[PDB]
């Protein structure tokens, strides 16, 4: 009989995992402040890692990797990519980015902007922050003055980045979209990619002449389910799953999802997680970690994949909660606490 | 030549002291009767080993040490043990009834009755020094004497020897071998009143020693004797520079100068390698790179914590055995490329290295195999504040209900001293976070 | 902290006290004439905690025998180990106490107490380092209950800085001598709340149920109940009598077990209890010692929570297995241990098993479910007191009705105080 | 990776390797607090003896 505690009441994913664990008859839930637990479903902020692994006789496991925020904060992700020789600052799959405080990279950002200015190249940049939750905190502009002035009005650090001006458009609708992949890293640092992804699409036609109507430019579910007068017009919930997307790629482009996009996604996931492996592995630590990640990708018109951001506390799509949650129990929980069929994950080496 | 005086307080301090001086005698070739055939200046001399041993006209080498316990059981073993001939009565002080795991008892009630006797017995060793440099004080956090009487002794030593250095070797409490539920109270009370009187303190977590003994020595249920033999090897690596010819850490002042830029943050983390089982008949000999890389495994640290999520303020490497400088630099260069080693911005990223050609000495018939080379690393990393956070949390759970507080008030302590001491640890936790986190 | 002074008072206190000395005298190799005939140095290392040494290498219990009538103490002096006690240490009168707390505490007992205190004073003065005192008695009668608590009040006045410890037998209508036992017990609990550091609550209702249900004895006697009390007392004093690290003296024990001065009433347990030659595995020992059916206070621990727990394992066994088994009990039932006292379960092992067993285990618990015992007593008390039934036996000895009212208030406060920490 | 201050002797040697540069209460007061605690201890005991005398 295994024991666990819950410290993030607002997690949709682990509310389900907590539910499955109980329905097995072999996991007992404890009061949230009881220390004699086998499994901690921890809080988002200030998780007390320093108090784990000191209970004699208990093997202790937590659903977060200490130090993984370097990947899951827009500011620090830029730094991790620029200064990591394993990523080279020249890796071809991350847009040109700069960190800008209201240290700072203001001077270098302006330098690349002039080069593009004289070069006549697409000079549309997007500014965003970490506290930017639910469609607010972004500005898309082709004039740097409006960008920096928008940042100096906010007290939080921000990031300026190339706005991908040539995105891949679905037809009909001429509409933007983005790909969410769910990735599970277990205590051994095996990397498991959930076979099911999802596209979060814009129900409005992409209009590259007005970056002010941030509707056909932002793929967020919250913005499309409120501002876009065409919500649910094409797919149920502006969510298209991989079978349809694949069939579309076969019908429209004479290719498949695996060849044109998945090889690159798998490459990007491995690079990011292998880079920080020596800093966050718990292979010889007194407690163990696993964590579910949400990778967000862009696809351009040349079928090139771009990494947008990594989410450390992601939620799932409605119809995918069941299958994926059982997989967390199987691969990441029962692997450490065994209980008494083709996999739903792809293992990346 | 400058002398050093060792002071051992409470059961933990006395038993570890016994283990250390046994090791010293083996290292310096001093028989249990005190004679030393290699010493050719009879009855005197100012060699390196004379910083820990004085000499009688009969050629006996006597440790510059003092043993203090508020109960006589543990010091009586010293009085009748293998090295009974080493010390003389004046160096062994014992009371009648102990502190009952009650800091207030060891500090106020009982300490007040013995402090002058202890100080006067210490004054006798001091008077026999031509240039005393300070004290090394061994004790536990959790016992009533080790915590309560030690803190009183440190206050008085600062008054009577204001210009002298004071170093601590402290045992941090672990439930797997602990004897009292109130050990968190005592730990925090003694860290509060002792902080400003200690220049450098080395914490040993019994949990960490316990696990090393089960893992690397294959001991089912380690005992204090197992633990103390391993602790003595580490203590010996740290004091070896005071006892042998050398150029690094040759006086107590150099420990502060080399490991402690900020006075309050004076708790360096110690890591030791290799620990090899002696029943292991055939074992491969580890290289300089292998034992140096092991200094960055949490499993070999005296306090479990993750230095990858902290910052370094200083770092010393102390080798014993077949080790030359170029093998060390070759090992360090390789480790830099594979490890997360972050220093604070206002400190150099470097290492101070000392090599002593004599390989570690091991008590015959003990648990540790003899190796061709070993290393002890001392690093001042903010990650050690994880141990303060564990301790403070346990204190918070009990004090919110005032559990056990009546035992302390009964001895004369006011309830205010509790929060006074808990507010100081709160500041100390904040000092570590300012120094090490972004 | 070496010498303990033992005191036994009244019929129950002396009948249990005598069995205790037979059992532990056997463990330390002391024969009925005070000669030592052991074969292990472990037997003599801490023999001074309970025994004085006389000429010719004789050992004399540091025990004082008290009663207001001679009956039960003549039987002790004629018992198996009767001749081992110091003759001067028998102190007794003739009137008896008629199962009346007021006679023991205020009239008959008052006349005799100064003689007891003279003998106590004589044993304490020869002590190198007196730890404190332990008293055996029942709460349902007159001498052990009324004079016992008077003794404790006066020892404290003379030795305020020593530990005071009792084994107290609680009455039950199922093993009852008179209808006034709830009056006597209620008056006594008030004294113990103020004047003892540790009290082991031994409930005659539990001893009876264990003899009937588990040991399969159709018609238990007091002798059968006292065999259980002997085994328990030997168990809970093991840490005082043999070399060891944990709870090795009375004051360190009280620091580990008592988080609030008034909540110092302990629930003891013992394993195994069998109706004999089969070996008991360490898992088996651990599951039985924690089972309510092995508890001596007739309280369901699943009805409250544990403040602190002390366990002792005796015999040659795997210390690794003992640690694993104890960690498994806490980990698999963490609901019943308070979370605001970290690591509140301590465990000791001694290599010398008790007579007749290869291994055994003894349990000492500070549980909030002990309030069920005081609620029992409080109900029985009030049922009579609301009609002032049987009070004339007490007002005839000079007591007033208000005193009873206060004793009742104090105990209902004690029950409220336990309920306070069961919900914290 | 600069090595500095290499000192050699018959029993060993020491040196330093640098990888990157940077970027009390009086005795009287002690006696007061100790005697303050002893006084509170004496007051608590006088209260017990008074209570027992009642
Ligand atoms: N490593 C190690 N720890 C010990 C040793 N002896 C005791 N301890 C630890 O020290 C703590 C108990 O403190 P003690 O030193 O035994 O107590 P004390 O200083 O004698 O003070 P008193 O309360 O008067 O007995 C516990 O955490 C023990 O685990 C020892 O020999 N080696
Ligand atoms: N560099 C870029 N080029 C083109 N489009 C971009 C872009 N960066 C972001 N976008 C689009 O704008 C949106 C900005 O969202 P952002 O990157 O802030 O995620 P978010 O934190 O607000 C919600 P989530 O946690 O699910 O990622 C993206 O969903 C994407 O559609
Ligand atoms: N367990 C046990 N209980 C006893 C024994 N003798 C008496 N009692 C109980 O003791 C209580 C009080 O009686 P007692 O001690 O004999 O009166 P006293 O002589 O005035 O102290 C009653 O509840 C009895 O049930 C005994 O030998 N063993
Ligand atoms: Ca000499
Ligand atoms: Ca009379
Ligand atoms: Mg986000
Ligand atoms: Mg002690
Ligand atoms: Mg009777």
């Amino acid at each position: 009989m295994y024991t666990f505690v819950v410290r993030d009441e607002n997690s949709s994913v682990y509310a389900e995992v907590s539910r499955l664990l109980l329905a097995t008859g072999q996991w007992k839930r404890l009061r949230k402040d009881n220390p004699r637990f086998n499994l901690m479903l921890g809080e988002r902020n200030r998780l007390p890692f320093g108090r784990l692994g000191h209970e004699p006789g208990l093997v202790q496991l937590v659903n977060y990797y200490r130090g993984a925020d370097k990947l899951c904060r827009k500011a620090s992700l830029v730094k991790l990519i620029k200064t990591s020789p394993e990523l080279s600052e020249s890796c071809t799959w991350f847009p040109e980015s700069y960190v800008i405080y209201p240290t700072d990279e203001r001077e270098v950002f302006l330098a690349a902007y002039n080069r593009r200015r004289e070069g006549r190249e697409g000079n549309v940049w997007i500014a965003k922050s970490s506290a930017g939750a639910k469609g607010e905190g972004i500005l898309i502009s082709s004039e740097a003055s409006e960008l920096l002035d928008f940042i100096d009005e906010q007290g939080q650090v921000h990031v300026i980045q190339k706005y991908l001006e040539k995105p891949l458009l679905l037809e009909p609708g001429h509409r933007k979209f983005d790909i969410r992949s769910w990735v599970l890293v277990d205590h051994l640092y095996n990397i498991y990619l959930y076979r099911e992804g999802v596209l979060r699409t814009s129900s409005e036609p992409y209009n590259s002449a007005n970056f002010q109507d941030k509707t056909c430019h932002l793929t967020n579910h919250c913005i499309q389910k409120e501002y876009s007068k065409n919500y649910g017009r094409y797919e149920e919930g502006n969510e298209m799953f991989f079978e349809e997307f694949n069939q579309y790629l076969m019908d429209a482009l004479n290719t498949t999802l695996e060849n044109s996009i998945l090889l690159q996604i798998k490459h990007i996931i491995r690079s990011c997680l292998m880079c920080i492996e020596p800093a966050i592995s718990t292979k010889h630590l007194h407690y163990q970690s696993f964590q579910l990640f949400g990778f967000d990708f862009m696809v351009d018109e040349e079928l090139k994949v771009w990494l947008i951001e990594v989410n450390g506390a992601p939620a799932c799509a409605q119809k995918l909660y069941a299958e994926l949650c059982q997989g967390i129990v199987d691969v990441a929980i029962s692997s450490v606490f065994p209980l008494a069929p083709t996999s739903i994950f792809i293992k990346l080496h | 030549m400058r002398e050093c005086i060792s002071i051992h307080v409470g059961q933990a301090g006395v038993q570890i002291g016994n283990a250390c001086w046994e090791l010293y005698c083996l290292e310096h070739g001093i028989q249990p009767d005190g004679q030393m055939p290699s010493d050719k200046t009879i009855g005197g001399g100012d060699d390196s080993f004379n910083t820990f041993f004085s000499e009688t006209g009969a050629g006996k080498h006597v440790p510059r040490a003092v043993f203090v316990d508020l109960e006589p059981t543990v010091i009586d073993e010293v009085r009748t043990g293998t090295y009974r001939q080493l010390f003389h009565p004046e160096q062994l002080i014992t009371g009648k009834e102990d502190a009952a795991n009650n800091y207030a008892r060891g500090h106020y009630t009982i300490g007040k009755e013995i402090i002058d006797l202890v100080l006067d017995r210490i004054r006798k060793l001091a008077d026999q020094c031509t240039g005393l440099q300070g004290f090394l004080v061994f004790h536990s956090f959790g016992g009533g004497t080790g915590s309560g009487f030690t803190s009183l002794l440190m206050e008085r030593l600062s008054v009577d020897y204001g210009k002298k250095s004071k170093l601590e070797f402290s045992i941090y409490p672990a439930p797997q071998v602990s004897t009292a539920v109130v050990e968190p109270y005592n730990s925090i009370l003694t860290t509060h009143t002792t902080l400003e009187h200690s220049d450098c303190a080395f914490m040993v977590d019994n949990e960490a020693i316990y696990d090393i003994c089960r893992r690397n020595l294959d001991i089912e249920r380690p005992t204090y004797t197992n633990l103390n033999r391993l602790i003595s090897q580490i203590v010996s690596s740290i004091t070896a520079s005071l006892r042998f010819d050398g150029a690094l850490n040759v006086d107590l002042t150099e420990f502060q100068t080399n490991l402690v830029p900020y006075p309050r943050i004076h708790f360096p983390l110690a890591t030791y390698a290799p620990v090899i089982s002696a029943e292991k008949a055939y074992h491969e000999q580890l290289s300089v790179a292998e034992i140096t890389n092991a200094c960055f495994e949490p499993a070999n640290q005296m306090v479990k914590c993750d230095p990858r999520h902290g910052k370094y303020m200083a770092c010393c490497l102390l080798y014993r055995g077949d080790v030359v400088p170029k093998d060390v630099n070759a090992a360090i260069a390789t480790i830099k490329t594979k490890r997360s080693i972050q220093f604070v911005d206002w400190c150099p990223t470097g290492f101070k290295v000392g090599i002593n050609y004599q390989p570690p000495t091991v008590v015959p018939g003990g648990d540790l195999a003899k190796v061709q080379r070993a290393v002890c690393m001392l690093s001042n990393t903010t990650a050690i504040a994880e141990a303060w956070a564990r301790l403070d949390h346990k204190f918070d759970l009990m004090y919110a209900k005032r559990a056990f507080v009546h035992w302390y008030v009964g001895e004369g302590m006011e309830e205010g001293e509790f929060s006074e001491a808990r507010e100081d640890m709160a500041a100390l936790e904040k000092d570590y976070e300012e120094v090490g986190v972004d | 902290m070496r010498e303990i002074v033992h005191i036994q008072a009244g019929q129950c206190g002396n009948q249990i006290g005598a069995k205790f000395w037979e059992v532990i005298s056997d463990e330390h190799g002391i024969d009925p004439t005070g000669s030592y005939h052991g074969d292990s140095d472990l037997q003599l290392e801490r023999i001074n905690v309970y025994y004085n040494e006389a000429t010719g290498n004789k050992y004399v219990p540091r025990a004082i025998l008290v009663d207001l009538e001679p009956g039960t103490m003549d039987s002790v002096r004629s018992g198996p180990f009767g001749q081992i006690f110091r003759p001067d240490n028998f102190v007794f009168g003739q009137s008896g106490a008629g199962n009346n707390w007021a006679k023991g505490h205020y009239t008959e007992g008052a006349e005799l107490v100064d003689s007891v205190l003279d003998v106590v004073r004589k044993e304490s003065e020869s002590c190198d380092c007196l730890q404190g005192f332990q008293l055996t008695h029942s709460l349902g009668g007159g001498t052990g209950s009324g004079m016992g608590t008077l003794l404790i009040s006066k020892i404290r006045e003379e030795y305020p800085d020593r530990i005071m410890n009792t084994f107290s037998v609680m009455p039950s209508p199922k093993v009852s001598d008179t209808v006034v036992e709830p009056y006597n017990a209620t008056l006594s609990v008030h004294q113990l709340v103020e004047n003892t550091d540790e009290t082991y609550c031994i409930d005659n209702e539990a001893l009876y149920d264990i003899c009937f249900r588990t040991l399969k004895l159709t018609t238990p006697t007091y002798g059968d109940l006292n065999h259980l009390v002997s085994a328990t007392m030997s168990g809970v004093t093991t840490c005082l009598r043999f070399p060891g690290q944990l709870n090795a003296d009375l004051r360190k024990l009280a620091v580990n077990m008592v988080p609030f001065p008034r909540l110092h009433f302990f629930m003891p347990g013992f394993a195994p209890l069998t109706s004999q030659y089969r070996a008991l595995t360490v898992p088996e020992l651990t599951q039985q010692m924690f089972d309510s059916k092995n508890m001596m206070a007739a309280c369901d621990p699943r009805h409250g929570r544990y403040l602190t727990v002390a366990a002792i394992f005796r015999g040659r066994m795997s210390m690794k297995e003992v640690d694993e088994q104890m960690l498994n009990v806490q980990n698999k039932n963490s609901s019943y241990f308070v979370e605001w006292i970290p690591n509140n379960v301590k465990t000791a092992v001694c290599d010398i098993p008790p007579r007749g067993l290869k291994m055994s285990a003894t349990f000492i618990g500070n549980s909030t479910a002990i309030q069920e015992l005081f609620k029992r007593i409080s109900e029985q008390f009030t049922a009579m007191f609301r009609r002032k039934a049987f009070l004339h036996w007490y007002t005839g000895e000079g007591m007033d009705e208000m005193e009873f009212t206060e004793a009742e208030s104090n105990m209902n406060d004690l029950v409220s105080e336990y309920q306070q920490y069961q919900d914290a | 990776m600069e090595v500095i201050e290499l000192n050699k002797c018959t029993s060993g040697q020491s040196f330093e390797v640098i990888l990157k540069p940077p970027s009390d209460p009086s005795l009287e007061e002690i006696q007061k607090k100790l005697e303050a605690a002893e006084e509170r201890r004496k007051y608590q005991e006088a209260e017990l003896l008074k209570h027992l005398a009642e």
